[PDB]
């Protein structure tokens, strides 16, 4: 499976997400962007089977667009998140479930405080400091557990994060050609351009 | 592959003198991955508690489910659903699914603000209500927890003291589960008053 | 054949107006009076009670104030068989909300959902609309306490105060007279009483003949109290203002 | 072939006025007079037998139903349309409430269904107004006592007492003057029988009345004996010899 | 009286006549004119196309519906396409199914009662044209009449449509001299138009007006139409 | 589980354990097997325990209702074709195996019903991981026209026989009588030959042995 | 007021259904067709008016036989008989496949009843246009029937309808005081030649072809079989005979 | 199971043993596989239990129905109701069925259908699994028009077989006697058919 | 509006006309009928008028076995009577299949008349001309007869009886009873309480019968069934002795 | 489920 993590720092999240699309024998894309802007303050980050991934967050980023405009208001984090999970609690026992696991990240205007939400295939969600899909917790989440702090600066975590994806380098089977990181606070939602060497 | 085995979970609830007890770990995982040590599996409507054990996508949904349903009931009848009556709410609830049931096991705690008298009571994930006077235990240490409490439980115990068997009960049963564990909260219940308390236990 | 019979309720007058939409406006306006009056601190819904007696029982009753959730309530004027169906629906839409997004329903959104089925009868269906009109009260997050209205049309529109059924104009006339932005709680009460026992067509405002309930959020608390005003409540009330 | 009749045959006039609904509460005016009476430790209804001909079996005519073991009901109008009205009313209280909750549905909810049954009568395509006013009596744990009127509009309401049909305003009159908030059960059977004797033309006695209660639980009535929760059915329908031993205490 | 009666094909007159099909009937007869008549081995469509102006086609009156059996048609044009199909449908069933070929008698059988169903519905309207069908078989050559109302005639020859009383007594009287054109079929067709102009009266016929069709023994049912026809005037 | 039914002289009896389980183990340690259909028809039932549970109490209420629009107490044979045709239904997915007896106006009655809804009629039947042991013990001391009281024995004797020599039953013994002109009676508890000898010991904890971290009060009234 | 004969299940203030009652008219105006009862069998027969002399000798059949044992003529709206005799196939087959056994004439009409009587029920539907005789052979017993668009129907000795209906009841009761021993099928083909040239005489303006069919337990061992060749023209004769 | 019906001169007698069984386990010992459908009309059931109580109560309906509208239903229909029923239904049933009735006019008549749902018309007919075992004695001793006492005792000794060495079948041997004179229960029990 | 004649809503005087109409229907036979209970049977009569003697007498009757045990007369309409008939033999079997024993009397009625009301609620069906009366002896409440009518009512009567000529009839039964007191006849077996039954007939309707001119029907345990042409004869003769 |  492809890389997902995320962090929530003390103003803000951050999301970083592989860069590869593999397809059985070959590496097809070195440059994708594994996620889509729901809403102006709301990122969500996916990883899964391959159709299903994009298909389904396309469609939550329409149904969520949709409501942003009929209201002239944008739905609150803990919302966006619970909107999604019925959305996949609703699959499961579909004729063809959703097989897309998703890391949603946004700032609340409103309590003006990051949130960082998991849920997986499933519909299992929890809110978190900081999670990550697939296998990549495994050698992740330790270092985490270890060096992660809720006063972080912003700075404190791509430096964190850096040495997260330096481990995941080193001991991880598949190569998957670098991350891309977002970073989503009160002025929005920023790409780092550098990260392939910081 | 087993829905009830993926998450993992434990949930126990006790009777006492004019008061009830029901508490659970705060563990999620997914097979050996621990994932959130802050998965509370408590809920109440009201003045009527339940736990439930099982796979984590449907213990929410359900949740969820059965707020809309006494919110709902609490209109349509100006007062808070009972214990006794929730119940059989909750059965015929799971029932409805007999043929592709929410994979968990739900126990119910609380007292009749009418009569007093306490109560608690368990279900399989397709109905079956287990009613017992002593106590209930669901989840992926059931089989401990029963052991625990078959042989700690003793009749008409008084607040300050059923929380420590309710608590070493879940406590060491949880040790003994892989599962299980990295965290514990417990509810203790009186008529007037509720209290929550947050235990200390290994995080391995 | 059947078209003999059929009364087409959603045809269009040669002026532009809906025969039926109109006529049932009118069975509104014999309806007993309901009042919502929106305050800086909380919103008062009244109302007066249509074919009454002195054998009827107001304590177990519940004719034109509903909950709709623990912080919306309406105020129904017109059939009250129509309105429960209505409200069902009504109450069913917020938990339906809920559950999808963990919040509480904005009070717009639920408005615009009921004043949408409303419509609906409006122009498909070949079916009698609902003879009734809601002021509905609520609060949230967004926007705050709120008011609202909806007639038969589907229409709906914000008041700071509105009433509806019998005695419109004139009791709006009254409300557009002694209302001020800056007002407060306890002296909308007084306000809508008044307007009322100057509305009534009924010998003198009693309390057997009313139904009275507001929304406040208590500085001491942080949820916001709902209070359907219990029958001797309402008695207390009146003697104060000064109709005794 | 197929129902076509899809549009509302219950439109609005352009006075206000509900064609179908004033024209069907006409009927219940021409329709038998029925009463109930609610007390502090009871309740109770009655109707008259208006045996057609003196030929019919009037018991075979249970113009009092039992809905659930503590409801009961009556009617004044055509009588037809409120047995169907029964039926429907038996079963959506299971399949609405006992079937999910295994109790029985409390009284204002069980009207409150059964009033949704007849609104839809007034705006469902292709039907007319149901033809009848009935009163449902009946109790719950927590509510205690109740009694209400359900009209063909849909509406409906709690009274301390009322009557309808033939001389309702007649008989209600009668009722605002002899009733109180301090009465034993005893006493309100007195007074409907009072209140029916003055609207009842003929010969009256146990074979031409008919009467109910709601009150004491009824273990000789269960039908067996083991579960305590559940000690026996409220309502109890009074036998022609229950009857004429009151009577003579006028 | 007849605003009461004529709404619809549902209700009956007092007098039991039914208005709505007798309408219909009537698009007939205000259809231009055609004309079919049989032998003992063929069978013959000759049709009168009826223009707007004199800058327009002339509506095509004649429909094969298989090799071996097809219509003129009299009246609303889009009701004659949806009769066609029917039997061109219920013709192809047979030959697939039952390797086949669908009898006239039969054909007819069903056109009727699907007419039928269209008189005794609400909401339905009955077809507005009326049809002459011919068709060669099994049992021989054939001809048959079907009105809107579900009547249906085979006859040995006639013709529907405007002045069509005419061409019909035409035909009354030259029966005994055609019921014996086997072999030769040029002389059937010289006949057909015969009867054809004796319901005239606006003009003559032209290369353009006219339009004809034919099946028998060793024919399969051909249209022929304008250039073709010249030899026939 | 082990479910017994015999007919006596003027009316029928059923019996059953008490022990309810999730494979090896106790569920619950006396969970009632018998159901009121309608007052004097009872229905006792083996397999999985939600199933017997509402096949039992859907039939009862379609029943009641039955009743009703019938002004007539209920009989039997309707519960059994109701119950069965069900069944039958859902081709043995409803793991409900069930005896069901009671009297009515037409007399007393005791039949058998196989969850893919088949059905028997006899004066004595059992059913359920013990109904081997039980049927023994019937076939070795039943005789026709046995009274109330030697019937109940028997039943009762039977079920003993399933608790003792299975392992899929236990406990409690829940027994309903049912007599041609009496009202039904409810024995749940007949007989308890299961209870726990006193504890050893005691396990009251001194207080304080338990580590808390944080403590906090609920809100419950809105 | 008035309009109870605009729509099909209305009642008049009098009990009738004047829908039904205008269909009978359609009948009237319609060519005559009889059936008749004799020790073995029955024989139908009917008039065919011959519009014109381009319709072709012997081919525009009109009687109608379902499955192999029954035989059917109507007098009236042709199509509309064509449609009831289609549902009367689709129910004796329907009947076949289950019980194996041709389906019993009693069954049978019954059947046909049902069906008609089912259109005056409802008024987006008419009546039926025709009044049929039917009957045939079956396990015990011959069996003749006639049903009227109200859907009545009974069994007869002998029957008739349209337009020369009187006629013939004349010429069969005469019959039916004559031979109670009964017929013989040979003599019954027979006299239904001649009650129906008789009862030609109401519309003796046009000329007519004859058609016939018979079903007996001894000539054509239960199964309907139209009339042809040399046993028809026997009739035919037997007919101009007996005239003047 | 073990079942068979035979006709004879008066009418016709089917007959059957009483056990079902669940495996090698006797549920029930006292079984009557003789089901009536009608006043003159019965069938023995072979085969799954449920399957065959099923087809038979929607038979007695299909005929109680028959019947009302159309008098006495012959047997020929009795059979071709179950045809339909097992033919139409055979991927989800397993039960084999004889059918038997008596009629004034066609006097005794049998008709079996087996597991494909196929209807078959015989002087007599026999199955359940313990049919195995008596094609031989059966084809050998059957006569056409015995006496009702020669046909109980050919039916006696038959299934008496059947029953010695069919393990699925025993109990004790039931009977039903149709003719017009009426119907008749006959029963015999293990003391008395299997010393013969 | 003024079509509130046509369809089955309410006039402004809260009547149903169409209903009303109907009941007119039932007479358009002039025949009349009427029934009475035994002391362990039911019995049945109605005027048979054949006035075409080209009908086969054998197949008029208003007179149906709907079950075993369930007979029901009717006055109305003929296609209305069949049609009413079908549907209650369809209710009785499915009534039988679906609850294991027969449908009673009492109860077939009930849903006979739901079906009624159904028709006077619903205006896309007319309600049918016809009035019911049922009869068995059900094995529970004995000997039994219910009615119902295109309003929808039903109720069961000790004795009844039906047509133009109802009243008389009524009456003159009314009396029969006010002078013996008891709610049925007092003769053991079915032959007299038949005979009791055209008695009657006679004394209020003042005309004579013969045989082709009766319909019959009985009720006992069990069993019920229609009378032979000959077996009311055997009946006709036995009264010619009291009077 | 439980047996039960
Ligand atoms: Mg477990
Ligand atoms: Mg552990
Ligand atoms: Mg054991
Ligand atoms: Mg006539
Ligand atoms: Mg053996
Ligand atoms: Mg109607
Ligand atoms: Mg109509």
């Amino acid at each position: 499976m492809d890389i997902i993590l995320g962090i929530r720092v003390q103003d803000s999240v951050i999301l970083a997400s592989s860069k590869a699309v593999t397809r059985g024998i070959s590496v097809l894309k070195d440059s994708d962007d594994k996620t889509r802007q729901l809403s102006p303050h709301t990122l969500m980050s996916f990883a899964g089977e391959a159709g299903d991934t994009v298909q389904f967050a396309e469609y939550i980023q329409a149904n969520i667009q949709l409501y942003s405009i009929r209201e002239d208001y944008e739905l609150s984090p803990q919302a966006v998140s619970s909107f999604v999970r019925q959305e996949l609690a609703k699959s499961i026992r579909s004729r063809r479930p959703y097989q897309v696991n998703v890391l949603i990240g946004g700032y609340d205007k409103k309590k003006n405080k990051p949130e960082l939400y998991q849920i997986d295939y499933l519909g299992t969600k929890v809110e978190l400091p900081y999670g990550a899909h697939g296998y990549s917790g495994f050698y992740t989440f330790s270092l985490l557990d270890h060096h992660y702090r809720p006063d972080m600066t912003t700075e404190e975590g791509l430096d964190l994060l850096k040495l997260c994806v330096q481990e995941l380098e080193k001991r991880m089977p598949m190569d998957f050609k670098g991350v891309i990181v977002k970073i989503v606070d009160k002025d929005g939602i920023r790409q780092v351009d550098d990260f392939q060497a910081q | 592959s087993d829905p009830s085995s993926i998450n993992g979970g434990i949930v126990v609830a006790m009777t006492g003198k004019d008061c009830v007890a029901i508490a659970c770990d705060l563990r999620l995982g997914s097979q050996s991955l621990g994932v959130s040590n802050k998965f509370e599996k408590i809920f109440h409507y009201g003045h009527v508690f339940l736990g439930i054990t099982g796979l984590a996508t449907d213990v929410t949904t359900l949740n969820e489910m059965f707020r809309y349903k006494t919110n709902l009931y609490k209109l349509k009848e100006e007062r808070a659903i009972e214990p006794e009556t929730f119940t059989q709410l909750v059965s015929s609830s799971l029932y409805e699914r007999r043929f592709g049931p929410y994979f968990v096991g739900p126990v119910v705690a609380g007292i009749n603000s009418k009569s007093g008298k306490p109560f608690i009571a368990g279900f399989d994930l397709i109905g079956c209500i287990d009613e017992a006077k002593d106590f209930i235990v669901s989840g992926t240490a059931s089989d401990q927890l029963f052991g625990m409490c078959e042989s700690l439980y003793e009749p008409n115990l008084e607040p300050e003291d059923l929380f420590e068997t309710i608590s070493q009960a879940l406590l060491n049963a949880a040790d003994r589960d892989a599962l299980s564990g990295w965290g514990a909260v417990v509810y203790i219940i009186k008529k007037d008053e509720v209290v929550k308390r947050y235990l200390k236990m290994r995080q391995d | 054949g059947s078209r003999r019979y059929d009364s087409r309720t959603t045809i269009f007058s040669p002026e532009g107006r809906l025969y039926q939409v109109e006529y049932a406006l009118e069975s509104i306006s014999h309806a007993g009076t309901a009042i919502g009056i929106m305050a800086s601190d909380g919103i008062v819904l009244a109302a007066e009670r249509k074919v009454t007696s002195t054998l009827l029982e107001q304590d177990t009753s519940t004719e034109k104030l509903y909950k709709l959730n623990d912080k919306i309530a309406v105020a129904v004027a017109g059939l009250t068989a129509d309105a429960e169906i209505l409200i069902n629906t009504a109450r069913i839409h917020a938990q339906n909300y809920l559950k999808t997004y963990n919040e509480d329903i904005p009070v717009e959104i639920l408005v615009r959902r009921l004043s949408d089925i409303k419509q609906g009868y409006t122009q498909h269906g070949g079916l009698r609309p609902f003879g009734v009109s809601f002021i509905y009260a609520g609060y949230d997050d967004r926007y705050g306490y709120q008011l609202y209205t909806s007639n038969p049309s589907g229409n709906y529109t914000g008041w700071k105060a509105i009433s509806v059924g019998a005695n419109t104009s004139a009791a709006q006339t009254l409300l557009q007279m002694d209302y001020k932005d800056d007002m407060k709680v306890d002296d909308a009460i007084e306000l809508a009483l008044k307007t009322l026992s100057k509305t009534t067509d009924s010998s003198a405002l009693t309390y057997d003949r009313l139904e009275f309930a507001t929304i406040r959020k208590g500085a001491n608390d942080g949820e916001v109290y709902q209070k359907i005003f219990k029958p001797q409540e309402i008695k207390d009330i009146l003697v104060k203002t000064g109709i005794t | 072939m197929t129902d076509r009749y899809s549009f509302s045959l219950t439109t609005f006039s352009p006075s206000g006025k509900l064609g179908q609904i004033d024209y069907a509460l006409t009927a219940v005016k021409q329709g038998v007079t029925s009463l109930g009476i609610k007390a502090t430790n009871g309740v109770v209804i009655a109707t008259e037998k208006k045996s057609s001909s003196p030929l019919a079996m009037s018991e075979t005519l249970s113009k009092v139903s039992l809905l659930t073991p503590d409801i009961g009901a009556v009617y004044s109008g055509m009588g037809p349309d409120y047995r169907v009205l029964v039926d429907k009313s038996r079963k959506v209280a299971h399949t609405s409430y006992k079937r999910i909750y295994g109790e029985y549905p409390p009284t204002k909810l069980l009207v409150s269904e059964v009033a949704k049954i007849m609104q839809e009568a007034t705006q469902s395509g292709g039907v007319r107004p149901f033809g009848v006013s009935l009163l449902i009596a009946g109790h719950d744990e927590f509510n205690g006592f109740s009694l209400y009127q359900v009209d063909p509009s849909g509406s409906y309401f709690p009274w301390k007492a009322t009557a309808i049909g033939k001389g309702s305003v007649a008989a209600k009159t009668f009722l605002e003057k002899r009733w109180n908030d301090e009465l034993e059960l005893e006493d309100a059977i007195h007074i409907a029988l009072l209140t029916l004797k003055e609207s009842v033309e003929g010969e009256f006695n146990g074979d031409t009345i008919e009467l109910a209660i709601i009150g004491d639980e009824n273990p000789d009535l269960l039908g067996y004996t083991g579960i305590p929760t559940d000690k026996g059915p409220r309502f109890r329908k009074l036998t022609s010899q229950e009857i004429n031993d009151r009577l003579e205490a006028l | 009286f007849r605003n009461n009666y004529d709404g619809d094909t549902v209700t009956f007159s007092p007098t039991g006549r039914l208005f709505q099909v007798e309408y219909a009937l009537e698009a007939i007869k205000q259809g231009s004119v055609t004309v079919g008549l049989r032998s003992n081995t063929h069978a013959v469509l000759v049709a009168l196309k009826r223009n707007a102006d004199e800058l327009s086609s002339y509506q095509k009156k004649i429909i094969k519906c298989d090799e071996h059996m097809g219509l003129s048609l009299a009246g609303l044009a889009p009701d004659a396409r949806v009769l066609s199909n029917y039997l061109r449908q219920q013709c192809n069933y047979s030959s697939l199914v039952f390797n086949r070929k669908l009898a006239v008698e039969r054909a007819g059988h069903l056109l009727c009662d699907k007419a039928q169903k269209n008189t005794q519905s609400y909401g339905g309207r009955p077809y507005g044209v009326g049809l002459l069908i011919i068709g060669y078989d099994k049992s021989g050559a054939h001809l048959l009449e079907f009105q809107p109302s579900g009547n249906v005639t085979e006859l040995y020859g006639t013709a529907i449509g405007a002045r069509s009383q005419g061409a019909k007594t035409y035909l009354e009287r030259t029966l005994d001299t055609f019921i014996k054109i086997d072999g030769n079929p040029d002389e059937l067709i010289k006949a057909g138009v015969e009867a054809i102009s004796q319901s005239l009266r606006d003009e003559s016929l032209t290369v353009d007006n006219l339009s004809i069709a034919i099946v028998g023994k060793d024919t399969p049912f051909t249209i022929y139409d304008g250039e073709a026809v010249a030899k026939y005037i | 589980t082990t479910i017994v039914g015999v007919k006596f002289n003027n009316g029928v009896v059923i019996a059953a354990d008490t022990r309810s389980t999730q494979g090896p183990i106790v569920a619950d340690k006396n969970c009632a097997k018998l159901h009121r259909i309608s007052p004097k028809i009872w229905c006792a039932g083996a397999g999985t325990a939600a199933d017997t549970e509402a096949v039992t109490q859907l039939i009862g209420s379609n029943i009641e209702l039955h009743s009703l629009y019938t002004s007539r107490e209920p009989r039997v044979v309707s519960a059994l074709q109701m119950l069965k045709q069900h069944l039958f239904k859902y081709q043995g997915h409803i793991g409900a195996y069930l005896i069901v007896a009671g009297v009515d106006p037409t007399g007393s009655h005791l039949f058998s019903i196989h969850a893919h809804g088949s059905t028997d009629v006899g004066y004595y039947l059992s059913l359920g991981s013990g109904s081997l042991a039980a049927m023994a013990v019937l076939e070795s001391h039943w005789k026709q026209d046995l009274t109330k009281e030697e019937a109940i024995k028997l039943a009762s004797d039977a079920i003993q026989a399933g608790i003792w020599n299975d392992l899929g039953s236990g406990s409690n013994v829940d027994v309903c009588v049912m007599e041609i002109g009496k009202d039904a009676e409810y024995l749940r508890n007949y007989l308890t030959p299961n209870v726990r000898e006193e504890k050893q010991k005691s396990y009251k904890f001194p207080r304080g042995t338990t580590a808390v971290l944080k403590e906090s009060i609920v809100n419950i009234c809105d | 007021g008035t309009g109870y004969d605009l729509s099909n299940s209305v009642f008049s203030p009098d009990g009738r259904n004047f829908q039904v009652e205008y269909a009978v008219k359609a009948v009237e105006n319609g060519t005559t067709s009889i059936g008749i009862k004799c020790n073995d069998g029955v024989v139908f027969a009917v008039e065919k008016l011959i519009t014109s002399k381009l319709l072709v000798p012997q081919k525009n059949v009109k009687i109608q036989v379902v499955d192999r044992h029954i035989g059917c003529v109507y007098s009236g709206l042709i199509p509309d008989g064509r449609h009831l005799v289609n549902r009367g196939r689709e129910e004796a087959a329907s009947f076949k496949k289950l019980y194996k056994t041709p389906i019993p004439i009693p069954a049978f009409a019954d059947r046909l009843g049902q069906y008609v009587q089912a259109h005056t029920l409802y008024n987006s539907v008419r009546p039926f246009g025709v009044s049929t005789i039917f009957g045939g052979v079956d396990k015990n017993g011959a069996h003749l029937y006639m049903l009227e668009p109200s859907g009545s129907y009974w069994g007869y000795k002998g029957a008739a309808t349209g337009k020369g209906r009187q006629s013939a009841k004349a010429e069969l009761e005469k019959l039916v005081d004559h031979h109670p021993e009964g017929l013989s099928a040979r003599e019954a083909v027979k006299q239904a030649a001649k009650i129906i040239y008789l009862a030609h005489e109401d519309n003796k303006e046009k000329d007519f072809e004859l058609e016939i069919s018979w079903c007996s337990l001894s000539e054509t061992n239960g199964l309907h079989k139209f009339v042809k060749g040399d046993l028809l023209q026997e009739a035919i004769d037997f007919a101009q005979k007996e005239i003047n | 199971t073990s079942i068979m019906a035979v006709t004879f001169k008066d009418g016709v007698i089917l007959g059957a043993d009483s056990r079902t069984t669940t495996g090698a386990y006797i549920a029930n010992r006292v079984t009557d596989k003789l089901t009536r459908v009608h006043d003159k009309i019965w069938c023995c059931r072979s085969g799954s239990a449920a399957d065959t109580q099923a087809i038979a109560d929607i038979v007695q309906y299909h005929l109680e129905l028959y019947t009302s509208q159309y008098g006495t239903p012959s047997t020929e229909t009795a059979a071709s109701v179950f045809k339909e029923l097992c033919y139409e239904n055979k991927d989800n049933l397993t039960a084999g069925i004889i059918v038997a009735g008596y009629d004034d006019k066609n006097k005794g008549e049998v008709y079996t259908i087996p597991l494909g749902g196929s209807v078959h018309k015989l002087p007599y007919a026999i199955a359940g699994s313990g049919s195995t075992f008596i094609y031989g004695y059966c084809d050998k001793n059957f006569r056409e028009n015995m006496s009702k006492e020669e046909t109980v005792d050919f039916i006696k000794h038959s299934l008496s077989q059947a029953i010695k060495w069919d393990g699925s079948s025993g109990g004790v041997i039931r009977m039903v006697v149709l003719t017009a004179a009426g119907v008749e229960r006959l029963i015999f029990y293990p003391d008395e058919y299997e010393q013969l | 509006a003024g079509y509130d004649r046509h369809i089955t809503i309410f006039s402004p005087e809260g009547r149903l006309y169409q209903v009303e109409y109907a009941f007119k229907a039932t007479n358009q036979t002039n025949i009349n009928s009427l029934a009475v209970r035994g002391k362990d049977c039911t019995v049945v009569i109605s005027q048979k008028k054949v006035p075409d003697k080209l009908l086969d007498p054998t197949t008029v009757s208003y007179i149906f076995c709907i079950s075993r045990t369930i007979g029901m007369v009717v006055n109305g309409p003929i296609p209305d009577a069949r049609n009413a008939a079908l549907r209650a033999k369809a209710e009785a079997a499915e009534f039988r299949y679906k609850y294991g024993y027969d449908m009673p009397c009492d109860v077939l009625a009930k849903r006979m008349a739901n079906l009624s009301q159904i028709y006077t609620q619903r205006a896309y069906m007319r309600p049918l001309g016809v009035i019911l009366t049922f009869v068995s002896v059900d094995e529970e409440l004995g000997p039994s007869i219910y009615k119902t009518d295109p309003a929808g009512y039903y109720v069961g009567y000790k004795a009844t009886a039906t047509g133009p000529k109802q009243q008389e009839i009524t009456t003159n039964l009314e009396n029969h009873f006010k002078k013996s007191k008891i709610d049925h006849i007092n003769e053991e077996s079915w032959e007299k309480v038949v005979e009791f039954a055209i008695t009657h007939m006679i004394d209020a309707l003042g005309t004579e019968f013969s045989k082709n001119d009766l319909e019959v029907g009985v009720a006992t345990k069990d069993k019920f069934f229609t009378l032979s042409a000959e077996n009311i004869e055997e009946r006709l003769v036995a009264i010619a002795e009291q009077d | 489920y439980n047996w039960x």
